[PDB]
């Protein structure tokens, strides 16, 4: 009640916000009403919400990412609608107070709560399966890491209804994000969404680093690992080494707005150029966190659907290690126009193009993976071919931006905007949709619809090109980013084509919903029985579909690369053991939800200066941490009668289907 | 099992060391950003820092003696050695609170002269880590007194051994860069 | 045994703290020699604490637990020296020339 | 093709267009074969194509992996010789070798407009500059507020404007005309209206008439109290002329953050 909450924070007399507030409240109450109508509250608890299983946690990461993809796109369709109206002389809807929180929210939601959970969710589902592990290294920490991301999506979504979001852009540059130019609660919503979600993904990077190094199957060395595991290993290194930079940089912004300190101010000895140095020292390794497991996704798919071994494994592995080291020395290219000398700008310009060399090694290794194979045009293979065409265009564009002399006329332009949507939609979003289609039978036991999955590709491909190749042309014409009102009429008819391409992307999102509906409606017909719906090469496809919740009755003995492909070639590939042993598994824990529930209370009270509620919210997290340490019922043993029931019902489906 | 959590906590301390290096880089940029106010030579009392350095050093060897007693079956000596490094760590915190209280009262707080912002954000962040390890040490002390030197308790002693010795490593970089370079 | 390593690393760290503190508090007739010896003894005392207290070793986690420390030293040196060199050139510029 | 970067009117913009064109041509020798092999190998090596060779166990070739490493290395090597020479040639705050007495214009970012000072002429303007064609222009850029970016896209490079700081930019116009300049860094609600006109006069006779026009205005900027009256927040400002300016006004804007 106390603090700055005053019921004038709720945006009444503002119809665009109030319709979307009522669409989420009534859309959320209808979701609550369906669970109590079907009686699934005791099923979502104890099987999904408290789950320490990496397969359950991996699915829920993607569910959060897909839902936030709907919100982050439905306000991107409002910027395309506004810029088409603002050009050719109409001051329509979306005033600059309304418009400037939209790109800040679109940048934050799509980076942190769409691309990050989809990449982490694909690593959560697949990486313990590919190395022969039964779970992640720290299973309670994996459940806690998911719910810290949920705290991030709660705080951004209540900024829609309770207050306002930031109006500074998605990285919240200084003094405009300072307390004397942004006195409202919008930057505080930006600060505590990134802080509380950012400590969750930091624990994710530690968890998968230890899992790949320590929880591997016997006989699997590092150079016998799957390439997706190699790409996930290097992506988690960048999480451990760069998300601490985001933690300090937002905390130094927090001390400026709350305690009146002088870090990035103009007046009392603060340096505002230090934040931009610090926010991009995290900022470029963040975009290599997104693109690295996508490189691992496409390497498994291109080997599977060419029916051929992956070309140049050692070159592909060392290109990934080259990327994870060169990602930390290139970050000055985001502020070439700040005023550093020719020596500084040329040094970081030269080494930015050096990181293009291991990216080109990866591209041509996938091309020669499909050079003499038998290519089956699956939906997931279509995203792979469309990735190579798209990522080569926007990747080449970024190397043009890496030249400081070229960047002096293209900085903060729509050329820049078209560059990074070219390598995110082309790279990350195509990779996330490819890995979603590829590992759907392993996650759920049935296959997605092939007809509606291809139509989703054809709308996401050149429908993107209608959306963003005009922004390449507009970046040459001189149109800058974040432009809202009274746009030049020469920029009209090029913003009109870009708005038409956003409609084609909307149909591909709609084709994904139809593909998911039809596949669930017809799951009994497209059932995956053997656990290997394609010709799979890695150890994930040796299990049943879905895996038996311990993933492996006996842990596999790895001797070579593509371990399941060697087992099928050697002829064994499905061997029922004479006896089974008990399996040590962790228990589901209600804590982690409780720690995150106190943290979103703590985060909300820090935004609205409710200091008694912030102390209660912070002490609730610490006490729940302390009282969890006294718990001794953390693990249990799976009986052999439970294992033999699950294994014998897998091996008769192997008997029925020929093998 | 035990070595997996110990290795995982070592990776967290490597990310925590990168966290402190951002504060060190922010301090080095902003060390000359005194807005007409005090500099390092007008603030830093080096006999006061020298006592704080030895208190963290005395608690570093005291945790080592607690780890030695854990490698035998002396539950009582682990608790008594853990009680002494709590007192030395609370002495380190109390002198940093006394140092910060004197600056805020005398108008040299973090809201003036943004060198002082970088001073309070590096020494204060280190003191928040020592306070966090002092709470963890008290929680571990009551768990050993209740459950003994169990396998879960022996892993937690070695996890906090990595954490407590890391804070004395960070402090070596603190009094060098902040205090000794500032008081020249 | 292990008591000897804790005691030798305690005796060394007492000497490696007193001498840099005594040189500032006396003056030592040279500013540049003080700064060199302070940073030298700071690096040495860090290495004493890694070996004697943290028990760092090349064979502790099958080669790891040391390469992770070497990697983060290089990341810190990239982040600190890189940001200082950037901010020195940004602050040498943006002046009333 | 006629869009202010492929058709630039300044020497810096003309040198930057050749830098964009040579870089884009150099990257096309590896990107076009990457796209053509993506569609070409997919068509030729279909599973339904029974005439193509199938080599499932082929995964290593020393001659192929040599080329995959060499050609990106050789292109980036040629893309790093320039990107070193052009970075030192197209750098702002490096004066243009022209020897025609450069005109210094002092630039202040406001909320949300552009304030220009002509200290040699004693003239201050809002959201409009003028200078002779084929004469160097020395820009001293600062901010009174949050960070902006001074950008005339048809004339060349951009530079950031920061409070308490003085960035420097050198530009020149080869043809007379009026070029729209913008703010290229987002600065708040009035950011869409931070647009100015840069007029390149045919000669210095027409430039001196514009200066004589601007000193017929009754408004002056003789003190900082008149500056903070102008620096009150406003959007979509018209062109305004000030006849008498404080002689060291640009240093006073910087010193209100550095002192
Ligand atoms: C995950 C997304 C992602 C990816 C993959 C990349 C990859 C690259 N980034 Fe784009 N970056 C990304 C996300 C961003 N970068 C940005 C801004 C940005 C800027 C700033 C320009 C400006 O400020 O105006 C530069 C210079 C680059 C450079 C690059 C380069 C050189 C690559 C390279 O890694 C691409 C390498 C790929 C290539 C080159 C194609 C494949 C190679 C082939 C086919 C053959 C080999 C060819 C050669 C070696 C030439 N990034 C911004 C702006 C944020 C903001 O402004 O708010 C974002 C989000
Ligand atoms: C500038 O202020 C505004 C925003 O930024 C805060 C917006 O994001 C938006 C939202 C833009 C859109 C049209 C989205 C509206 C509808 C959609 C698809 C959102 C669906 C999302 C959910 C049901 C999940 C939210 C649930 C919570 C955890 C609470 C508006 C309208 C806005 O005015
Ligand atoms: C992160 C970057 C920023 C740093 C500052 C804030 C965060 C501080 C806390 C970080 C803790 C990191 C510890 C990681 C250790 C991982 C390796 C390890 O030792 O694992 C131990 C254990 C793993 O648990 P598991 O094996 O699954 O089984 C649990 C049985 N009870 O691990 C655990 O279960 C214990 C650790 C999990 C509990 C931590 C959750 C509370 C964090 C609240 C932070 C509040 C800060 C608020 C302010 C934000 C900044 C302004
Ligand atoms: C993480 C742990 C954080 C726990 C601390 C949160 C609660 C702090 C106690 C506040 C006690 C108090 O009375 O402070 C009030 C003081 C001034 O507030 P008041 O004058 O009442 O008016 C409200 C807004 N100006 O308010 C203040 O001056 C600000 C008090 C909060 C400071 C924010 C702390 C920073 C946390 C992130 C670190 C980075
Ligand atoms: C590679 C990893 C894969 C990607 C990760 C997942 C991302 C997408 C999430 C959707 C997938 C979850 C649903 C699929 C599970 C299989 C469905 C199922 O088992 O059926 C249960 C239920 C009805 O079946 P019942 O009779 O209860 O039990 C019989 C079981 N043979 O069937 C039902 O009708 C209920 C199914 C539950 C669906 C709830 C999930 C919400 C997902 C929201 C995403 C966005 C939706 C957009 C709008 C939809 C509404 C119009
Ligand atoms: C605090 C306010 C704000 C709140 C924010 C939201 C919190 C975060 C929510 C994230 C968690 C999402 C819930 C995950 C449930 C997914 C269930 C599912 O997909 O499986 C249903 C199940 C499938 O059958 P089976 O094959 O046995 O499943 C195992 C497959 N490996 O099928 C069955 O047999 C049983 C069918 C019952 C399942 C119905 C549950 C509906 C899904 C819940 C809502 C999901 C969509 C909305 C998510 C919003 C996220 C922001
Ligand atoms: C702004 C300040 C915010 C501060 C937030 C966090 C600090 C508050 C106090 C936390 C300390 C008490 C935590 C609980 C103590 C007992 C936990 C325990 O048993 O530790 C051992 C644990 C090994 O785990 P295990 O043995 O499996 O048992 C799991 C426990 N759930 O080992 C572990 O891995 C768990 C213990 C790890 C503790 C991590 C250290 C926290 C460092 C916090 C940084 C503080 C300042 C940061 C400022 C923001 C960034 C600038
Ligand atoms: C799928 C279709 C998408 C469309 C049509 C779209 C559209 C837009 C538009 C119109 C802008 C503002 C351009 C400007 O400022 O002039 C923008 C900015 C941005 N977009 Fe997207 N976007 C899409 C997807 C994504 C995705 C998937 C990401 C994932 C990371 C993303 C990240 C960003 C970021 C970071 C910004 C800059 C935020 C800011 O300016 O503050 N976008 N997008
Ligand atoms: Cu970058």
């Amino acid at each position: 009640m106390f603090g700055k909450l005053s019921l004038d924070a709720v945006p009444f007399h503002e119809p665009i916000v109030m319709v979307t507030i009522a669409g989420i409240i009534l859309g959320g109450l209808a979701l609550v009403g369906l669970i109590t109508y079907f009686g699934k509250w005791t099923y979502l608890w104890k099987e999904w919400l408290t789950s320490v299983d990496h397969k359950r946690l991996g699915i829920m990461y993607i569910i959060v990412a897909i839902v936030m993809l709907l919100r982050g796109f439905a306000d991107a369709i409002m910027m395309r609608s506004q810029q088409a109206l603002a050009s050719a002389g109409e001051a329509g809807f979306l005033p600059p107070h309304h418009y400037d929180q939209i790109f800040t929210a679109h940048g934050v939601i799509m980076i942190f709560f769409v691309a990050m959970p989809f990449v982490i969710g694909l690593m959560n589902l697949v990486v313990p399966l590919q190395i022969g592990a039964r779970d992640v290294a720290f299973p309670f920490l994996n459940n806690l890491s998911f719910w810290f991301t949920v705290v991030g999506v709660i705080l951004v979504n209540v900024s829609l209804g309770v207050g306002e979001f930031a109006q500074t852009g998605w990285l919240a540059y200084p003094p405009l994000s300072g307390i004397e130019y942004s006195p409202g609660v919008g930057v505080d919503y930006w600060i505590w969404s990134l802080q509380l979600s950012g400590i969750g993904t930091t624990l994710t990077g530690i968890n998968f680093f230890v899992t790949i190094l320590k929880m591997r199957a016997p006989g699997m060395t590092m150079f016998k690992m799957p390439v997706f595991t190699w790409a996930s290993l290097c992506a988690n290194v960048l999480i451990i080494a760069s998300f601490p930079i985001l933690t300090v940089t937002v905390a130094l912004l927090t001390l400026d707005r709350y305690l009146g300190t002088h870090f990035f101010t103009n007046d009392m000895g603060g340096n505002m150029m230090m934040y931009i140095n610090l926010i991009w020292a995290w900022g470029h390794p963040e975009v290599y966190i997104l693109i690295l497991p996508v490189f691992g996704v496409f390497s498994e798919i291109a080997a599977t659907f060419s029916r051929k071994r992956l070309f140049g494994y050692t070159s592909l592995v060392w290109a990934t290690v080259c990327i994870t080291v060169l990602s930390f020395i290139v970050w000055l290219h985001h502020f070439f126009t700040m005023g550093a000398g020719a020596n500084v700008n040329a040094f970081f310009g030269i080494t930015t193009m050096i990181i293009a060399i291991p990216t080109g090694v990866k591209i041509f290794n996938w091309l020669f993976t499909m050079y003499q194979g038998r290519i089956v045009f699956h939906s997931a293979m279509l995203w792979t071919i469309g990735f190579i065409v798209t990522f080569s265009v926007g990747g080449m564009t970024g190397v043009l931006l890496a030249v400081p002399g070229a960047d002096f006329v293209l900085h903060n332009s729509l050329f820049l905007i078209a560059h990074f949507h070219n390598v995110i939609i082309g790279g990350v979003v195509f990779g996330c949709f490819a890995g979603m289609t590829y590992w759907w039978p392993k996650a759920f036991g049935f296959k997605l619809n092939e007809t509606w999955g291809k139509r989703a590709f054809w709308f996401w491909i050149i429908g993107f090109f209608v959306a963003f190749m005009p922004l390449y042309a507009l970046g040459f014409m001189g149109m800058t980013r974040r432009l809202s009102q009274q746009i030049d009429p020469q920029f009209h008819t090029m913003l009109m084509i870009a708005a038409s391409g956003a409609v084609l992307i909307a149909l591909g999102i709609l084709c994904l919903v139809i593909q998911m509906y039809v596949s669930i409606r017809d799951r009994d017909q497209n059932r995956d029985l053997t656990g290997d719906p394609w010709g799979g090469r890695t150890l994930e496809w040796a299990t049943s579909s879905p895996p038996p919740f311990y993933n492996f009755a006996v842990v596999p003995h790895v001797h070579e690369r593509d371990a399941f492909w060697e087992m099928k070639e050697k002829g064994e590939a499905y061997k029922k053991p004479d006896h089974y042993e008990e399996i040590h598994m962790p228990k589901n824990s209600g804590a982690g939800i409780v720690i995150a529930a106190f943290s979103t209370i703590f985060g909300f009270a820090m935004i609205w200066h409710i200091w008694w509620l912030a102390i209660v919210g912070f002490a609730g997290m610490i006490i729940t941490w302390i009282v969890k340490s006294f718990d001794e019922d953390v693990d249990y043993y799976v009986p052999v009668a439970e294992i033999e029931k699950l294994e014998n019902q897998h091996f008769d489906e192997i008997t029925k289907a020929g093998l | 099992a035990g070595g997996t959590k110990i290795f995982g906590f070592w990776i967290y301390l490597m990310s925590d060391c990168i966290l402190f290096s951002i504060l060190f880089a922010t301090y080095a940029v902003l060390v000359n950003g005194t807005a007409g106010g005090p500099t390092g030579k007008d603030i830093f009392e080096l006999p006061f820092v020298l006592v704080e350095t030895f208190l963290l050093l005395f608690s570093s060897i005291t945790y080592g003696m607690a780890a030695i007693a854990m490698y035998k079956n002396n539950k009582s000596q682990v608790i008594s050695w853990l009680a002494l490094t709590w007192l030395f760590g609370a002495g380190f915190i109390g002198m940093e609170i006394y140092e910060f209280h004197h600056l805020i009262v005398n108008g040299m707080g973090p809201d003036r002269s943004g060198f002082l912002s970088a001073f309070f954000a590096l020494v204060g962040t280190h003191g928040l880590h020592v306070t966090s390890g002092l709470i963890w040490m008290a929680v571990l002390m009551v768990q050993i007194a209740r459950r003994g030197l169990t396998s879960t308790n022996r892993t937690r002693i070695m996890c906090l051994s990595l954490f407590w010795h890391f804070l004395d490593v960070v402090w070596i970089c603190v009094f060098t860069v902040v205090y000794l370079m500032g008081a020249m | 045994g292990s008591v000897k390593t804790y005691m030798t690393g305690f005796i060394l760290s007492i000497i490696l703290t007193v001498i840099p503190f005594w040189m500032v508090m006396t003056g030592a007739a040279s500013p540049a020699v003080i700064l060199g010896t302070i940073l030298a003894m700071a690096v040495v005392q860090v290495l004493v604490h890694l070996v004697c207290f943290l028990h760092m070793n090349t064979k502790s986690d099958e080669g790891w637990n040391m390469t992770a420390f070497v990697f983060t030293v290089l990341i810190i040196a990239i982040l600190v020296v890189g940001s200082i060199w950037i901010m020195w050139n940004l602050n040498y510029n943006m002046m009333m020339h | 093709c006629n869009s202010a970067l492929l058709d630039p009117k300044g020497q810096i913009g003309l040198e930057q267009r050749s830098l964009i064109l040579t870089a884009f041509g150099l990257m096309l020798i590896v990107v076009i074969p990457a796209i053509l092999m993506a569609v070409g190998f997919a068509w030729k090596y279909r599973a339904s194509n029974k005439d193509a060779k199938y080599s499932p166990n082929w995964s290593h070739s020393n001659k192929v992996e040599a080329v995959v490493w060499t050609v990106p290395i050789l292109i980036i090597i040629f893309l790093a010789v320039l990107t070193w020479k052009t970075t030192h040639a197209l750098e702002p705050s490096k004066p243009l070798a022209h020897d025609e007495k450069p005109i210094t214009i002092e630039v202040v970012s406001m909320d949300w407009k552009w304030f220009f000072i002509y200290p040699e002429q004693g003239i201050a303007t809002v959201n409009e500059i003028a200078f002779p064609a084929n004469t160097p222009v020395y820009f001293k850029v600062t901010s009174n507020s949050v960070m902006n970016s001074f950008f005339i896209p048809r004339l060349g490079s951009q530079i950031y404007a920061m409070a308490g700081m003085q960035t420097r930019l050198h530009l020149i116009a080869n043809e007379p005309g009026t070029y729209d300049g913008i703010s290229a860094s987002y600065s708040g609600p009035g950011f869409s209206g931070m647009k100015f006109k840069a007029i390149a006069t045919p000669d210095r006779a027409a430039f001196d008439q514009w200066v004589a026009k601007a000193k017929q205005s009754p408004n002056t900027m003789s003190d900082m109290a008149a500056f903070e009256k102008l620096a009150a927040p406003s959007e979509y400002n018209q062109v305004e002329y000030f006849s008498n300016v404080k002689p060291d006004l640009f240093a006073d804007v910087i010193n209100k953050f550095m002192a």
